[PDB]
């Protein structure tokens, strides 16, 4: 079970400036 | 990382989470994303 999957959830939100 | 060399399309623009990681960030749905919408297009 090498269950390993990196990114595609710590992008900031919407919003429009960039704020993490 | 496999970046996007080029303007992002009418609606998407690139920015980062402050430590470094950049992310895109559609206008038009109104939400993010750190792949860019260069690479998975159609």
């Amino acid at each position: 079970g090498p269950l390993g999957s990196e990114l595609e959830s710590p992008p900031p939100p919407y919003s429009r400036y960039p704020m993490d | 990382g496999p970046l996007g060399s080029g303007p992002l399309p009418p609606g998407w623009e690139i920015r980062n989470t402050a430590t470094g990681r950049v992310y895109f960030v559609d206008h038009n749905n109104r939400t993010t994303q750190f792949t860019d919408p260069r690479l998975s297009a159609n």
